[PDB]
């Protein structure tokens, strides 16, 4: 302030140089300061002096500095803009006539800054035309400021004043077609605000609309790629909705301009869109159509809560064209959504279209569509608006066309539903109206067939007490394949329950055993051999169509009857906080403070820490106790409170408006080896018998009218996956690929439920979704299951981070910790082990720095994960099978180091009973480290590069007891042939022994005569050592016991058991112990053995091409589209064999993997820019630059593709494993 | 090239950038290295309040240059 | 006197060097060998990065030695 | 041929030039008529700034052309 006063006296001077120095020092002091430092500055006296100094035009260099000083005064502290904002007339007058461009630009910037909080003053000053008097021949950076101030002035405009914007309306209307983005957005926002504010005056809307604005907005919307953002897209569509609704003549004019084609192009061109966009588009479509009469059967609308008609009464060609154009698209949108509001809007639009159309048009349009099924399905719904809509639609449609809709309703199950319906005040009134209307309908119209009876006769023969042979099954197959049975007759005639009890029943009272029934089903559907006539060869049928047809019919039926509820505020949650009362349940101090601050997202650990610090934990603020062991515990009722649980969830569950209002109380209180001797092994488990049960599993608790179909589909999926366990010989192959079981509506409902921020804030995913995901995972694709796993498996911060990284959307801001460790590139194993042991279980993200590097961020961590993953495969440790290879392009010291590589996969080596304990201890420690590393990598959304095999994942998912001989092909190929041939021989042995028409000597001679490729078992001379590892005994004494025909099945079983389960048991037990120290294995039950690879490592490798590259790549900063270097690089990228692809990925992103989805899934798109060089050095001998933190590529301009190729390879190869620039 | 940034409290943080970089990238690096969110950060230089979305080549910043960082409340 | 310069992966280049000289001359020779600009190349010797503007005499660099090459590209 | 020049305050100036005359010659004629220093003008025609090294035929400037005169100042 001491210098401020002197600057004031300098400002109040006369010498021009003195004034220039004063203003320069003023701006210098203003820019550097802030609110804290510049406190006490006098503004009420300095500001008028600055205004007076600016009110003079005898010099051109001090005006710029005066405007700059005022602008920086505004920017320094946002408190002076009540007295500083007084020279608005001076600014406007300086804008009227221009002498210098810079002063006008600075005045525009200052005015734009001022307009944020004070727009009424500038509106009264009449600056709407003053700005944009000379809008052209300005700089690019001032046009956006001028348009922003125009929009802010138009934000709050009174109906009384219109002459202030009437002059400039055509200018903005023409400007609405500029090639830039922000200018177009600002002009669109201005027009939207004008239309919204002038909604109750039809004349003003007519004046604003004109005839060029509509067509310009039309071309702006149609032209792609989208130059307009999603929010302003919604705003523009809402402007259309308001103009159409509030002015019928504008709606007619808009219809005359073939808006149907524009809407068709927008909706399909269906392009995936946010629910808000679809809601706005459906509202527009509904508003284009004439209003519904309020008299007649539509009187229920009064309690549930013109010019278009003239145009329809005129030449109806336009209306017919519109209806025929958009009815199909509207129905398609309706049949592919799940949301309370979109469905209602679509229903209203469809009802209006049906009502206002004539007979011929309705007959033509309702040909390739299904309406009766939807009406029947939507009659029975708890939401009591859809029932009324369905009833009205049925009444109107059947009153217009009686003949055609007399058999469809009867077959599809509408008449029965209306009959069932016919057989604190608004609810009663609407119920009474529904009852009366249903009674009138039934009494008036529906008062007084070889498929339903055929199905009933077929399902009568499926009863268990009566034998049926196989004619019933072939009749059912014929009906399912070649007929037109609806989804109502299948329910009406008991078929799903009869089939379920046919397949999954086991009792003495059954006429036919379960095995014969299963064989009969597998013969009628799918071409498996008939029981009792199994061929001596190998089973491999071709036909599988009937099972697919039955599965599709069941899926459609389930989709018809499904009734699961979807449930889709922020300021309330972010602002209001919780207050609770603590009461003793008595060695600790008694609580008397009263209310306790409880954040809605807070955990009980914070409460425990606060209690400990406060001194209530004893048996002054102390930090030693805060700086593991548990001393205090919080209880609510008889249920313990987990540490990883939020107080809001605890109140909701153990203890709505009451959650946030009523006080809650939490109590506190201080805290003979048979295998080695005899040679017997456990039997092979058959997974099918676990699934074959009529009763629902214990995990299922929800009640829905569509549960029997779910159970039948579960049984069918189990049969399809596991069908070769019911035959002595078969090949492993699914009858139906699991991708064909996906339900198109359950997936949509799950995806919609997984997009609400609030249900992830509170973690209130409904029971049905979790239970279905954990019990029947085939109903959803991989992405939905991954999303659900990430949301429900961990804390809320990680879930919201995942949501932000996969769906850009009272603003949410995830909060997380960040702890950094430094390592060295010489002892990576030991340092990684120490880091994992110290910080493995910590709930904070792990970032790793390097000793001689400055770079920090995600790139170093990804590089560390890749290095550790590569290091875990060295041939010195000796943990997996495979061959020894030399890595391509190694480091300085990594050259010559053997690495274990296998073409099929990796499996752990076995040890028997003669292994040194130190070796086993080393193997167990390494396995624990690997398990902990994988568990930590899964949490932090990181990617590894460890090519594991299928049996590894089966072991991980607790499936070690169902490993048959077909699982040796994925481990060791050479021994699989021997095992298969020996099984073929033992089958022949059994077949020979199953004949009683021989003698003992003849039987012995026949057994001995059997040969394998011209050689006998005696000639082979094998033993009880596992092949390939001549140091492991299958059983004690396995050195002097040769293999013979009499002991061959035991030998094969011992080999399989030792090679798959026995010798690799302790290792995987150690792996499970290491993995479960982070998060339990029970959270991986969603996935499948063939799908964990995508979750752990990256996506499958594929060739890159420019067509998919023109979807995420966004070049700028000297590399506009249709340039030379960009196309050269784009062409040279797609010339790799995935090796240079991995090199480029590690060069730019830092990891040799990509997220699921390709180049689009990467949150920071690959942004390519130019690099600045000097005018002397040629722009040819330079290397490209990369910033891995945000994926910022800086690519030098060149002239030859060959030079690009020859320098990119050197850049990738000679610049790895270092961060010397940051 | 190397740049130095200093605050009102008094501390010299050294960064290494390139002329083709972006001011937003520099602010993100400062946020990562210090924890200050890139919303209250104000970068002033030679009297200007430098804006975002531009490059250091525009502001003729050369080797061994000093920048000023002032927060806001 | 044929001092060797070894890159990261596998390449090695001979270089006849004067006893006393600046780093810029050796950099020019390395550029003639490969073509690395004077903006991304860093030299590491023993356990220290060779600072520019000095001579090999003060770095205790004698005849028939090996200098490892590192490119300052990533971020 | 004669062309018209419009500045930031109007003042339509009719200047006689030749198709072979460069933009530098037009600037010299404008300076002779008025006196604006060469380092302050930012002559822009049809929304595009006119390079001094080009000629009228390069910018397709014809008879009765309505040029726009724009001033400029140092940055910082």
């Amino acid at each position: 302030s001491s210098k401020a006063q002197q600057l004031l006296q300098g400002l109040q001077a006369s010498d021009e140089s003195q004034q220039l120095q004063a203003v320069i020092e003023m701006c210098q002091l203003l820019v550097m300061g802030n609110e804290e430092t510049l406190g006490g500055f006098p503004v009420k006296s300095v500001v008028p002096a600055l205004i007076t100094l600016l009110q003079m035009e005898h010099n051109f260099d001090i005006m710029n500095h005066a405007c700059r000083a005022l602008t920086y005064m505004m920017e320094a502290l946002p408190r002076s803009s009540a007295v500083v904002v007084d020279a608005i007339p001076v600014f406007l007058e300086k804008l009227q006539v221009i002498q210098c461009i810079d002063v006008a630009e600075q005045a525009l910037t200052a005015l734009e800054m001022l307009s944020r909080r004070h727009s009424k003053a500038i509106l009264q000053a009449g600056g709407l035309a003053d700005c944009l008097l000379y809008l052209e021949f300005f700089s690019i950076n001032a046009q956006r400021n001028a348009l922003a101030i125009a929009a802010n002035c138009c934000q709050s405009i009174t109906p009384d004043e219109f002459h202030f914007v009437a002059d400039s309306l055509p200018l903005l209307t023409q400007r609405l077609t500029h090639q830039d983005k922000k200018s177009v957005e600002s002009t669109c926002l201005c027009f939207a605000r004008l239309v919204d504010n002038f909604q109750h005056e039809e004349n003003l809307l007519q004046q604003v609309a004109s005839k060029d604005l509509l067509t310009n907005v039309q071309q702006l919307l149609v032209v792609t790629p989208p130059i307009l953002s999603s929010g302003m897209f919604i705003m523009v569509v809402r402007m259309f909705s308001l103009m159409c609704s509030n002015c019928p003549t504008l709606a007619v004019q808009l219809m005359k301009q073939n808006i149907a084609e524009t809407l068709h192009f927008l909706l399909c061109g269906l392009v995936p869109r946010s629910p808000q966009e679809l809601y706005e588009l459906t509202s527009l479509i509904c508003e284009l159509m004439p209003c519904l009469p309020k008299e007649g059967i539509f009187a229920v609308d009064t309690m549930l809560k013109d010019a278009r008609a003239q145009l329809m009464k005129e030449d109806p060609e336009l209306a017919k064209s519109f209806i025929k154009t958009l009815f199909g698209v509207l129905y398609e949108v309706y049949s592919s959504s799940a949301g309370p509001a979109v469905r209602h809007k679509c229903l209203r639009a469809i009802l209006r279209i049906i009502y206002f159309a004539d007979a011929e048009l309705l007959k033509d349009v309702l040909k390739n569509h299904a309406v009766s099924s939807h009406i029947a399905s939507m009659l029975s719904s708890q939401d009591l608006k859809i029932v009324v809509g369905a009833l009205q639609m049925a009444e109107i449609l059947m009153q217009k066309l009686p003949d055609i809709f007399s058999v469809y309703f009867r077959r599809e199950g509408v008449m029965h539903q209306v009959k069932h319906l016919a057989e604190s005040n608004n609810r009663e009134k609407i119920k009474g109206w529904i009852k009366e209307q249903a009674h009138k309908f039934v009494e008036r119209y529906f008062s007084s067939l070889n498929v339903l009876q055929r199905l009933c006769a077929a399902t009568e023969q499926l009863n268990l007490q009566v034998d049926g042979g196989a004619e019933c099954l072939v009749e059912i197959r014929s009906i399912v394949s070649e007929s037109d049975v609806s989804s109502f007759e299948i329910q009406h005639s008991g078929f799903v329950k009869q089939l379920l009890l046919y397949l999954t029943s086991k009792s003495e009272k059954d006429a036919v055993s379960r095995e014969i029934r299963l064989k009969r089903f597998l013969h009628v559907f799918f071409s498996s051999p008939l029981p009792g006539e199994e061929p001596i060869g190998r089973v491999e049928p071709v036909g599988n169509a009937p099972l697919l047809a039955l599965v599709h019919k069941m899926n459609n039926c389930l989709s018809q009857m499904e009734q699961f509820p979807v449930k889709v505020a922020l300021k309330f949650f972010n602002t209001h906080q919780l207050k609770c009362q603590l009461q003793r349940h008595a060695n600790v101090k008694q609580w008397k403070g009263g209310p306790v601050k409880i954040d809605p997202l807070a955990l009980v650990q914070a409460i425990e820490r606060y209690l400990v610090v406060r001194g209530y934990g004893r048996v002054e603020i102390d930090e030693s106790l805060a700086a593991v062991r548990h001393r205090l515990q919080f209880y609510i009722g008889e249920h313990l409170l987990p540490y990883n649980m939020t107080v809001y969830q605890a109140v909701r569950q153990f203890s709505r408006a009451g959650i946030w209002t009523k006080t809650h109380t939490i109590w506190y209180k201080p805290v003979h080896d048979e295998l080695w001797h005899d040679g017997v092994c456990p039997s092979v488990s058959n997974p099918l018998e676990v699934y074959l049960i009529p009763t629902p599993p214990e995990n299922i608790t929800f009640e829905d009218p569509s549960l029997d179909v779910i159970l039948l589909l579960r049984v069918l999926h189990a049969i399809s996956r596991y069908w070769y366990y019911l035959y002595d010989n078969a090949m492993c192959k699914e009858i139906i690929p699991t991708s064909e079981f996906i339900n198109s509506k359950l997936t949509a409902k799950a995806n919609r439920q997984l997009q609400d921020p609030l249900v992830i804030m509170t973690g209130n995913i409904p029971t049905w979704l979790t239970e279905l995901g954990k019990t029947c995972p085939f109903f959803f694709p991989f992405d939905t299951r991954q999303m659900l796993f990430y949301v429900t498996a961990f804390d809320r911060d990680r879930a919201m981070q995942r949501l932000l990284d996969t769906n850009p959307e009272s603003r949410v801001a995830p909060r997380l910790d960040r702890k950094k460790r430094t390592v060295n590139r010489e002892e990576l194993l030991k340092q990684a082990e120490s880091v994992m042991q110290d910080l493995g279980s910590s709930r904070a993200m792990l970032e790793i720095q390097y000793e001689n590097e400055v770079g920090t961020g995600l790139g170093p961590t990804l590089e560390f994960y890749a290095l550790v993953s590569q290091e875990l495969q060295r041939a010195d440790l000796g943990l997996w099978r495979g061959e020894e290879v030399t890595l391509s392009n190694p480091k300085g010291s990594q050259e010559g180091t053997k690495y274990i590589q296998n073409l099929q996969g990796l499996f752990a080596l076995p040890f028997g009973r003669t292994a040194k304990p130190a070796h086993i201890a080393k193997v167990k420690m390494k396995f624990r480290f690997l398990g902990k590393l994988m568990a930590k990598a899964i949490m932090d959304f990181r990617l590894v590069d460890l090519p594991l095999g299928l049996p590894f994942y089966k072991w991980m998912l607790r499936q070690e007891t169902s490993l048959t001989s077909h699982d040796l092909f994925d481990i060791d190929p050479v021994v699989a042939r021997s095992v298969y041939h020996l099984e073929d021989i033992v089958r022949q042995k059994k077949r020979l022994e199953q004949d009683k028409s021989q003698t003992k000597e003849s039987l012995q001679y026949a057994l001995e005569t059997l040969t394998m490729n011209g050689c006998s078992v005696e000639d082979l001379g094998l033993d009880f050592t596992l092949p390939g590892f001549p140091n492991i005994e299958l059983k004690k004494g396995g050195k002097d016991i040769p293999v013979t025909i009499h002991n061959l099945e035991e030998y094969l079983r011992l080999v399989i058991f030792w090679a798959l389960n026995e010798g690799v048991s302790r290792q995987f037990d150690s792996f499970r112990d290491g993995f479960e120290s982070v998060f339990p294995l029970s959270h991986l039950q969603y996935f499948y053995p063939e799908e964990l690879d995508q979750l752990l490592c990256g996506s499958k490798a594929d060739t890159w091409d420019a067509k998919t590259l023109m979807e995420c790549c966004r070049p700028d900063h000297g590399y506009t589209h249709d340039s030379r270097a960009v196309k050269f690089l784009f062409e040279i990228l797609s010339s790799f064999d995935n090796e240079q692809q991995r090199l480029f990925l590690q060069f730019v992103t830092g990891s040799p993997r990509l997220p699921v989805g390709g180049f689009r899934s990467l949150n920071p798109p690959l942004t390519i820019v130019r690099k600045t060089f000097e005018s002397t050095e040629n722009p040819d001998d330079f290397l490209p630059s990369v910033m891995t933190c945000v994926n910022y590529l800086k690519l030098p301009d060149y002239s030859s593709i060959e030079i690009m190729r020859e320098k990119l390879l050197i850049a990738a190869r000679e610049g790895q494993q270092s961060f010397h620039l940051s | 090239m190397q740049i130095f940034v200093k605050t009102l409290t008094g501390k010299t943080i050294t960064l290494e950038v390139e002329p083709s970089d972006t001011i937003e990238n520099v602010k993100a690096c400062i946020q990562d290295k210090e924890g200050i969110p890139p919303d209250q950060q104000r970068l002033i230089f030679a009297g200007k309040q430098l804006e975002d979305g531009r490059t250091l080549s525009d502001y003729n910043i050369q080797k061994e240059s000093t920048l000023h960082l002032v927060l806001r409340l």
